[PDB]
């Protein structure tokens, strides 16, 4: 029905008028159907024929499982005002409150259904074809900019009324649904929701009826929402050739099923897009990726569930290192059921760094869904993490967090020394590099100088002369550099990195009893 | 019903469409009883979909209570607005208030909700209040009044100020009066006592003329260029350090000469070694505390401040306009409860305010951060009613200072 509601009123955008497109006749048993719908339409009030009092027009179209009107309103959209922005995001499972029954109402013939306003009327004007039948709109027209934002205020206002009346029960409103809980006995719901109906009826809102009402498990924007349990719908990952295309679908598929499938690792399978290349451009597998996506179909060879949100009780979540850079975290408010899962990664630095990093990703996470922060029980113990933060540049900080002895516990793998030391030597370390032609020392012993090489940089011989310092290191040694980029690098107090001479570098400084290092220019 | 002064944007400029933050649960319900009595006092209506503005909204802790303050971030709106709205109506800068022994800030923002807002403007002051897990579409209000935090409520606001302060400023000739934002800042050559007394009269004053007032002292005296410079002890170690942070000085300054205390060995040395360097390292000194000459502030320039985190409750800022041409140089302490995050919010809160009273600008900062997590706690400690602009540091190259 048209509806009773008030119309918003629309402006164009100041100083602009009406489109003029004109439409090619086309087919022309096609106009035979599209005088067809026009007369249901202007029978049901939806559009009004017009006479050719200077309007404006509009294309249309005929396309049609076996037809449909389609006005092209690009040219109209292009000069009507700006409205607010609709619906960003989606509603996670994990953050929706428990309820005792659920029912998902879909409104019919939505945006037909709200009246626009009278005075813009004119310019959805569109003309139907050897002279030319005119029509305007008189409801919001589909394709048109400011339908889904005002169907969806008219839709918040309508309900004021029954909420007002029904405090007890909650909506949610997504595009042209609305999914309704109570806590309530089945017949008392029953009963609710039929009211819900009529109070929509009157406004002109057409719902399904009981036997029309979608059952569980809902199959809802890529998920099954069971009654009390949610999972992903069953993702499906296939052959030996492959495409950029084929490795994108398939890392949004483990990107995705891995918000309930723990452990999923997509790493591997990542890096082997990591370049422009192409889309239908074949890309080699990796034995290393071969491995991640064979373990990638054993997680996902058991299903797995997480349940609904209790804000009674209280939000815990748990962090727990993979190796590789790559971290896994479960929210949950009782032990064995999750809310939901997942992971981080990291784009070279040290683990208690990438775990600060991960606690950033769940908290950010959490106040978007829960709206409450997740205590945590990490890995760790105060005595690594005061440490590394307190001589850190950086500032960070971490909610309330318990430790959980899980190996493997990230720890500091060495540490440099503040003051010198009771005596052992200089390191003084250079790295000479001929940008024309493809260095090394130390003056303790004074036994420098140990080997150059082809396309070695000086960055990387500055670098390898502080290794070279820790060739004749010993126990308690203290070096010393030109080279300031040396210096961030082990101060940095990284635990793995892509150079293996400076994972050397941290094995000679793990290895060493007490190390001090220092810059002079 | 006052006359309402028309508000016009730069033309060619459109209005914020800034995304809302998520917020918590604590305090989006603050926010909804906030918003409401705002509402029933007619100082915000709820607005249709045919508003497409936004700009963000927070809630802080005001002063010390329970009691929460709604926050809003008009950053976008004043630098469309303000831009031309101050050159029309602006507040001139004083330059002897960086002179005074005491300087004392009066927030007056609570006396704006009282001038209504132009009406053809109001729907640029649209807000959002944000739900959870996207359950509902968010609560939407414009302004009616004066908004906090608009640059341009104190350049409409300024005529009834200086009516209000004409005869505290007679009586009292030797006070510099400087209007921010929402704070108003006082300053005297009077004694501790004798200010604090002087600014209870003021706010007396303000009071019992309607201009409803709270009912931070800052010494600019104590203020300069603060010279890089190092405490007397020496060995091979503390030789070397120092002989580094000179080569450092010589860019901030070309005079040093540190290859006379360059002079050493050339072995295992970091022992202890005996100091003509110390003739050296005397002028030397006396160079580093001079004035460094050609700094020049341009205000076509932004302001930039970066900080860096010391260690042990203490930080170290830096406020330039170009490489080095550092216009002013301190520290920031505490005692306590302070965090990474806390004392980074409470220095940069102290770094604004002195580039306010200075330059009467706010600087866009540099912060020591992961983006993310400002993001998220930045508010948790927030006790100004404005906003410095702010991007975050990734790579601390050993400046040395
Ligand atoms: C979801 N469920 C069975 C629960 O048991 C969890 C409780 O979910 C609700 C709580 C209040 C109102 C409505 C609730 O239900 C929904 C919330 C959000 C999206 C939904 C999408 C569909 C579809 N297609 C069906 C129901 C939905």
């Amino acid at each position: 029905p048209i509806s009773p509601i008030e119309t918003v009123p629309v402006k164009l955008k100041p100083g602009m008028d009406g489109p003029k497109v004109k439409q090619w006749p086309l087919t022309e048993e096609k106009i035979k159907a599209l005088v067809e719908i026009c007369t249901e339409m202007e029978k049901e009030g939806k559009i009004s024929k017009i006479g050719p009092e200077n309007p404006y027009n509009t294309p249309v179209f005929a396309i049609k499982d076996s037809w449909r009107k389609l006005v092209d309103f690009r040219e109209l959209n292009k000069r009507t005002q700006d409205f607010w922005e609709v619906q960003l995001g989606i509603p996670h499972p994990a953050g929706l409150k428990k309820k005792k029954s659920v029912t998902v109402l879909d409104v019919g013939d939505a945006y037909f259904s709200v009246p626009l306003d009278e005075d813009f009327r004119k310019y959805t004007a569109f003309t139907i074809p050897n002279p030319g039948i005119r029509y305007q709109y008189n409801v919001l027209p589909q394709g048109w900019k400011g339908s889904p934002a005002i169907f969806q205020s008219s839709m918040t206002k309508i309900l004021e009324p029954f909420a007002a009346q029904n405090p007890d029960i909650v909506i949610y409103q997504y595009m042209d649904d609305l999914y309704v809980g109570s806590d309530l006995e089945i017949g008392q719901h029953r009963t609710k929701i039929e009211e819900l109906r009529q109070h929509l009826l009157r406004w002109g809102l057409t719902t399904p009826d009981k036997k029309h009402q979608k059952e569980p498990p809902f199959l809802w924007m890529g998920y099954e929402l069971h009654p009390d349990k949610w999972t992903v719908q069953p993702i499906v990952l296939p052959k030996d050739s492959w495409t950029v295309n084929d490795i994108q679908k398939l890392v949004g598929k483990l990107n995705w099923a891995s918000q309930i499938y723990p452990g999923i690792k997509v790493r591997q399978l990542s890096k082997l897009l990591r370049g422009t290349k192409a889309l239908t451009e074949v890309i080699p597998l990796t034995e290393e990726a071969e491995l991640e996506l064979a373990e990638n179909r054993e997680i996902l060879k058991e299903p797995v569930h997480g349940v609904y949100y209790d804000p009674s009780k209280d939000l815990i979540a748990e962090i727990q290192k993979q190796g590789q850079g790559q971290w896994t975290y479960q929210i949950y408010q009782e032990p064995f059921k999750n809310l939901k899962t997942g992971k981080y990664a990291r784009m070279h630095t040290n683990d208690v760094k990438q775990l600060t990093e991960a606690v950033q990703k769940i908290t950010t996470e959490s106040i978007v869904i829960w709206g409450k922060t997740p205590k945590f029980k990490l890995p760790i113990q105060k005595e690594t993490w005061e440490t590394w933060w307190t001589e850190y540049w950086q500032a960070t900080w971490i909610p309330e967090w318990e430790f959980v002895n899980t190996p493997p516990l990230v720890k500091l793998w060495y540490q440099l020394e503040k003051e010198p030391i009771v005596g052992a030597e200089t390191f003084y370390v250079d790295g000479a590099a001929n940008r024309e032609t493809k260095k090394a020392g130390y003056v303790t012993k004074g036994r420098q100088k140990v080997v150059p090489l082809t396309n070695t940089t000086n960055q990387k011989t500055e670098l390898q002369a502080i290794y070279l310092a820790l060739q004749d290191s010993g126990l308690e040694v203290n070096i010393v550099t030109d080279s300031q980029y040396a210096l961030g690098i082990i101060q940095a107090q990284p635990d793995k990195s892509e150079s293996e001479l400076v994972n050397q570098i941290i094995e000679q400084l793990i290895k060493k009893e007490k190390v001090y290092l220092a810059w002079v220019p | 019903p006052i006359e309402t002064v028309p508000v016009k944007l730069k033309p060619g400029m459109d209005g914020p469409k800034v995304k809302q933050w998520p917020l918590t649960e604590e305090k989006i319900k603050a926010l909804v009883e906030i918003c409401t009595e705002m509402e029933k006092e007619g100082k915000i209506s709820k607005i249709g979909p045919e508003n497409p503005y936004n700009t963000p909204v927070f809630a802080i802790k005001k002063k010390d209570s329970t009691k929460w303050r709604k926050l809003v971030d008009f950053r976008e709106l004043n630098k469309r607005t303000q831009d031309f709205w101050e050159v029309q109506l602006g507040i001139p800068h004083p330059a002897g208030l960086k002179k005074k022994k005491s300087v004392t800030v009066l927030d007056v923002g609570d006396a704006y909700f009282s001038v209504p807002l132009d009406e053809d403007f109001r729907k640029y002051t649209a807000f959002t209040i944000p739900s959870i897990n996207n359950e509902t579409p968010g609560i939407r209000y414009q302004y009616n009044v004066l908004p906090q935090g608009w640059k341009g409520s104190p350049a409409i606001f300024q005529s009834s100020m200086t009516k209000i302060l004409e005869p505290f400023k007679k009586q009292n000739p030797d006070i510099v009066i400087y209007q921010y934002m929402d704070d108003l800042y006082v300053g005297s050559d009077l004694e501790i006592g004798q200010h604090r007394t002087k600014i209870e009269e003021l706010r007396q004053h303000l009071l019992r003329w309607g201009l409803t007032t709270p009912d931070y002292e800052l010494h600019p005296d104590k203020w300069t260029v603060q010279p890089i410079v190092l405490p007397e002890k020496w060995t091979v170690n503390d030789i070397q350090k120092l002989v580094g942070k000179l080569n450092w000085a010589s860019q901030i300054y070309p005079g040093i000469k540190v290859r006379q205390l360059s002079k050493l060995l050339r072995k295992a040395l970091t022992e202890v070694i005996p100091l003509e360097a110390e003739l050296e390292l005397a002028e030397n000194r006396e160079i580093l505390k001079e004035p460094v000459h050609g700094v020049y502030y341009d205000p076509s320039k932004d302001l930039i401040a970066e900080i860096q985190k010391q260690g042990q409750g203490q930080w170290t800022y830096q406020i330039y306009q170009e490489p080095f041409k550092n216009l002013k140089t301190g520290k920031y302490a505490r005692m306590a409860h302070t965090n990474d995050v806390k004392q980074l919010t409470e220095a940069v809160q102290k770094i604004t305010t002195e580039s306010i009273v200075i330059w009467g600008k706010t600087p866009k900062f540099k912060l020591p951060i992961q983006k993310e997590t400002w993001e998220t706690w930045w508010t948790e400690y927030w006790q100004a009613t404005w906003i410095p602009e702010w991007e975050f540091v990734n790579t601390p190259p050993l400046v040395k200072l």
